[PDB]
């Protein structure tokens, strides 16, 4: 603590005083993951391979829901040429649990795949299919020659080169305003098919059921861990809660905006998180020039946690309690103060506010003074300071 | 401005202690007051009245306080032990004497009575 | 505040982007320290005016006067006046934040405060001066009188009638202070615009300030590193921002909590220690003497004054 | 000053970005009528004599 105390003042000779100088923290034992055990599996694998796509004219829609999901297998594979995420990692996505996930399947111009992130501008956005500002998701494309291209031209696939009003995010309808396009495995790599999926989730602010692949591990109570729940991630120590959670509530609010207490998700149980022990760690010492002693305050938190004594301060290491006051030197708290004295030891008391006096009181006797003493006492008062500029 | 260039009738504000004067001092971006004050010191214990039925009138002290020794009675100023004699000019008189608690009976000295008495033996 | 703790989770991610902006997060610690020592300072020089623990005689002939409201009850545990337990009756974490105890318990001021009482109702203002110089209360309240100009044969003539008045508006107070609460809003509101600075400064962290979250354990289980930083930096700039403006607040606040600190040991050494000549500075009308009395975070004087009545006419030259 | 006046004109959308910020505006409104009201208690305390 000494040392530590001498990088906080950046010297080499700490005078006597108590400086804070650290912060006590318990970290965590070992991380507890939960997730709601369901056992079905996904259906992406069919999306990405249905024998025919829409077209934006009429892009297809899929929910997903109720099942276990790997995006590993999915973002490695070859076939992909683009896949990039926004508001989420590609690799994260097996760290996460969501309540749905929307599907969007569709064609287009490999020069329109440019076209498709979120907050995009062009008449594939404007007129087709729009994705907005607020999107967490990710959009996947790849090639299609020899899927929708064929000789003579794809003609089964149609857009929409006009309309009367943009799109809002999200819809679909049904001169002429439609085109179909020239899909010819003899055209450019610009104008072959692209297929192209979108992937929407949404993030947990309910029960979540489309859920990464993580395995789930029993929990442990009153011991501070890493707690993962649905994705819900943090540290603290879990207990046992008296909060009675309404059946549609997973997880309760504090006023920080922190959840304190979240519902086990392959359990009614419900658990009360709270923040384990820290505090603050000050460290006593009198002058280095006088001694290279020092105690330890742990401020707010009681000697179970971290001689020793307890103190409405907080838990004191180091420094001997004895019950004799004294004009107090190194202030602790509560009426506790610290001081070097010679064994040789810090010793920790409860102040002295003065010798203790009555005075000879009574209803017709006064005491006067026979003689005088002229006394000069010094008094310091700061007038300026340095003018700075 | 109430230390230096005056006496301040405000107990500690000019130091510890009845305040006599001060003095300024000059210090690196700073003032340096040295208060002199005065003390009182060795105090002894003394019976007291707040007034005398003397004449079946109540004499009280214009200045000070009535001690007495043990067996006498004197008017002293209120700081400093120096007992004198009560006379009728230390003193002043209100009414009749029953109307005070804690008086104490004792005598109240006259200085014209000697020169009264001088005239007539003269 | 461990401003580390505040301003980031217990997440290193979010300490190392932290620490790259320099000193901010130990200037603020430094400055909360700076008026958390202060804090004991004023309550010393408040309360530190006395050099001994002075108490009653066990008898209590003050000549009529009755200061049992105001003296320590020798049967409760705080030695605490009655008066004392209605002041201390009329006033009413996990994210880094901390409150000291302060150095001086509520029982260690009921103590200097009985001492400055026992001295003054014992031996006036003598006790100020030096060494406390016994004198009848009696005598005492005649050379206040005295002091302000009138003869102490008034105080004589009429003290069973000035004891009873004294004895009846030290009833009064009670009326006032058990019955209203108002009256220790001074008190009040310097604790509430504390609390709802700090029910503020948390309220922050659950504000986005243009990121994704408030909350920084869903970006950091969201964004790998370098898309994540970008997001996590916009809550440091925020937060440093919230804390700093809390810090200022606070700096301001204690500023004006010295200020009035000052101007209350001014009181109790010019009050409660002697006798001011100064007009109105000690209630209203002429001063006679003072009473301190403890209250949460504050002192009460009880000024005891003499306001002329019942006046007359008459021709003058 | 009313700040969402000051530091946004008549848009919505300035409006809404700033309501993200969380009570700064509360807190510079509250510290401003603060000094306000202590202007008059400073005037009363003075001539109120
Ligand atoms: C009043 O006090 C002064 C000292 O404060 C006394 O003078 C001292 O007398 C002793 C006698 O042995 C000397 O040794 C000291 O040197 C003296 N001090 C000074 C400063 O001169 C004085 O006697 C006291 N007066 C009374 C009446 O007791
Ligand atoms: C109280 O003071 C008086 C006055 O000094 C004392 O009486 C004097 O005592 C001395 C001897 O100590 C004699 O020489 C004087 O003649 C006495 N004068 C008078 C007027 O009586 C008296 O002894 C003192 N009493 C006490 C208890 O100190
Ligand atoms: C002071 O002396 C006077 C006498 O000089 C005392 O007055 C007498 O008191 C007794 C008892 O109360 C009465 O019976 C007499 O009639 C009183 N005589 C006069 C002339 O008043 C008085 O009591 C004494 N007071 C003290 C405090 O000793
Ligand atoms: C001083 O005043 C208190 C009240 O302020 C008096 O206390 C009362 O005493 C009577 C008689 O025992 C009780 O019936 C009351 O209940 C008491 N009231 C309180 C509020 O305690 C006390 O008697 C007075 N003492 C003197 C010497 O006048
Ligand atoms: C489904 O699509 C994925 C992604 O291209 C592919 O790896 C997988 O082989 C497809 N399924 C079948 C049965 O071919
Ligand atoms: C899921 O967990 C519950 C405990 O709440 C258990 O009863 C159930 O059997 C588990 N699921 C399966 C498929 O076993
Ligand atoms: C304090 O330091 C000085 C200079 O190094 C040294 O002379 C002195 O002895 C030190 N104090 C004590 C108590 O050793
Ligand atoms: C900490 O202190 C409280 C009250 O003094 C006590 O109940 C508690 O048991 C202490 N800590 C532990 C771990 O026991
Ligand atoms: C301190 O208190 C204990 C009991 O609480 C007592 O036994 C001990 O004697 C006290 N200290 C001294 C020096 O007596
Ligand atoms: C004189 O006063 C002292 C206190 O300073 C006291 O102890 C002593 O008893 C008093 N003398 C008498 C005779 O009462
Ligand atoms: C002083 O107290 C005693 C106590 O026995 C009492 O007899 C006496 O009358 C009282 N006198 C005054 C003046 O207070
Ligand atoms: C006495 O003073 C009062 C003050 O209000 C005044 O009204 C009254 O006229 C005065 N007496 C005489 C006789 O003037």
């Amino acid at each position: 603590p000494l040392s530590e105390t001498k990088c906080t003042l950046k010297s080499f000779t700490v005078e006597k005083g108590i400086y804070q100088t650290s912060n006590f923290r318990v970290q965590p034992t070992e991380s507890i993951v939960r997730f709601p055990n369901i056992t079905n599996l996904c259906p992406f694998g069919e999306v990405f391979n249905a024998t025919r796509f829409a077209s934006v004219y009429a892009w297809n829609r899929k929910r997903i829901s109720n099942c276990v999901a790997d995006y590993s297998v999915l973002y490695n594979s070859a076939s992909f040429s683009t896949f990039k995420c926004y508001g989420v990692s590609p690799t994260k996505l097996n760290d996460l649990c969501f309540t749905n996930v929307y599907a969007d399947s569709f064609v287009i111009r490999g020069d329109e795949v440019r076209q498709i992130a979120p907050g995009q501008t062009g008449k594939i956005a404007d007129y087709n299919y729009k994705l907005p500002d607020d999107f967490t998701g990710c959009v996947i494309a790849w090639n299609s020659n020899n899927l929708d291209s064929k000789v003579g031209g794809n003609y089964n696939y149609l857009y929409r080169l006009f309309r009367k009003s943009n799109l809002k995010p999200f819809e679909r309808d049904i001169y002429f305003p439609l085109q179909s396009y020239g899909f010819q495995p003899t055209n450019g790599v610009g104008y072959q098919p692209y297929r192209v999926v979108v992937l929407s989730f949404e993030l947990l602010h309910a029960p979540a059921t489309v859920c990464g692949p993580k395995k789930s591990t029993n929990l442990v109570k009153n011991k501070c861990v890493n707690f993962n729940f649905n994705g819900l991630t943090g540290t603290g120590v879990l207990t046992e809660s008296n909060k009675k959670f309404l059946p549609f509530q997973q997880f309760g609010r504090d006023i920080a905006d922190t959840t304190d207490a979240v519902r086990d998700p392959q359990t009614l149980e419900i658990l009360d998180i709270t923040p384990c022990s820290f505090g603050g760690v000050s460290v006593i010492t009198p002058g280095t020039n006088t001694s290279n002693q020092v105690a330890v305050l742990y401020q707010g938190v009681n000697c179970t946690e971290v001689n020793v004594f307890q103190t409405r301060a907080g838990c004191l290491i180091g420094a001997e309690h004895v019950n004799n006051s004294y004009e107090c030197d190194i202030p602790i708290g509560a009426g506790i103060c610290a001081s070097y004295q010679t064994s040789q030891s810090i010793i920790a008391y409860t102040m002295s506010l003065g010798a203790e006096n009555s005075v000879a009181y009574s209803n017709n006797s006064i005491a006067i003074p026979t003689n005088f003493t002229i006394s000069v006492t010094t008094e310091i008062l700061p007038v300026s300071m340095t003018k700075t500029s | 401005s109430e230390c230096v260039l005056g006496q301040s009738k405000r107990v500690d504000f000019c130091g510890k202690g009845y305040h006599l004067m001060s003095f300024p001092q000059s210090a690196p971006h700073g003032v340096v007051f040295l208060h002199v004050t005065y003390v009182p010191a060795q105090e002894k214990n003394f019976t007291t009245a707040p007034a005398i039925c003397h004449d079946g009138k109540a004499h009280f002290p214009r200045e000070g306080v009535f001690v007495s020794n043990g067996t006498h009675w004197f008017v002293t100023q209120r700081n400093f032990y120096e007992p004198q004699i009560i006379t009728t000019d230390n003193t002043f008189v209100s009414g009749n004497c029953d109307v005070v608690i804690g008086i104490v009976n004792n005598t109240v000295y006259d200085p014209l009575q000697p020169e009264l008495d001088s005239f007539k033996e003269e | 505040v461990d401003c580390t703790m505040y301003i980031c989770g217990d997440s290193t991610e979010c300490s190392n982007l932290l620490l790259q902006y320099g000193s901010f997060c130990t200037q603020l610690n430094r400055a909360l320290t700076g008026i958390a020592v202060e804090q004991d300072k004023n309550t010393q020089e408040v309360f530190a005016q006395v050099k001994q623990i002075y108490k009653t005689p066990p008898i209590k002939d003050f000549g009529g006067f009755n200061f049992s409201q105001i003296l320590p009850d020798p049967s409760k545990p705080s030695k605490r006046s009655f008066i004392e337990d209605l002041l201390f009756n009329k006033v009413t974490k996990f994210n880094g934040l901390t409150v000291l105890p302060p150095l001086l318990t509520d029982e260690m001021i009921a103590q200097y405060t009985s001492a400055l009482l026992a001295g003054t109702i014992t031996s006036g203002w003598t006790f100020g001066a030096g060494a406390a110089l016994q004198i009848p209360f009696a005598m005492q309240m005649a050379y206040r009188f005295n002091g302000i100009g009138v003869t102490q044969n008034v105080l004589y003539e009429n003290q069973k009638l000035i004891a009873n008045q004294f004895n009846s508006a030290i009833g009064k107070i009670q009326d006032s202070l058990s019955s209203t609460a108002s009256a220790l809003g001074k008190l009040q509101d310097v604790v509430n615009q504390n609390a709802q600075a700090l029910n503020t400064l948390v309220k922050q962290l659950s504000s986005n300030f243009g990121a994704i979250s408030s909350v920084l354990n869903d970006i950091l289980s969201r964004l790998d590193k370098v898309e994540a930083e970008v997001q996590i930096d916009r809550l440091i700039t925020g937060r440093l921002q919230s804390l700093q403006t809390y810090v200022t607040q606070q700096l301001i606040r204690a500023a004006e909590i010295r200020a009035s600190a000052n101007l209350a040991a001014t009181k109790m050494s010019e009050c409660v220690l002697g006798q001011s000549k100064r007009v109105d500075f000690c209630g209203k009308g002429y001063h006679l003497m003072s009473f301190p009395q403890s209250a949460p975070h504050g002192v009460v004087f009880l000024h005891v004054t003499y306001v002329p009545a019942q006046e007359k006419n008459f021709t003058t030259a």
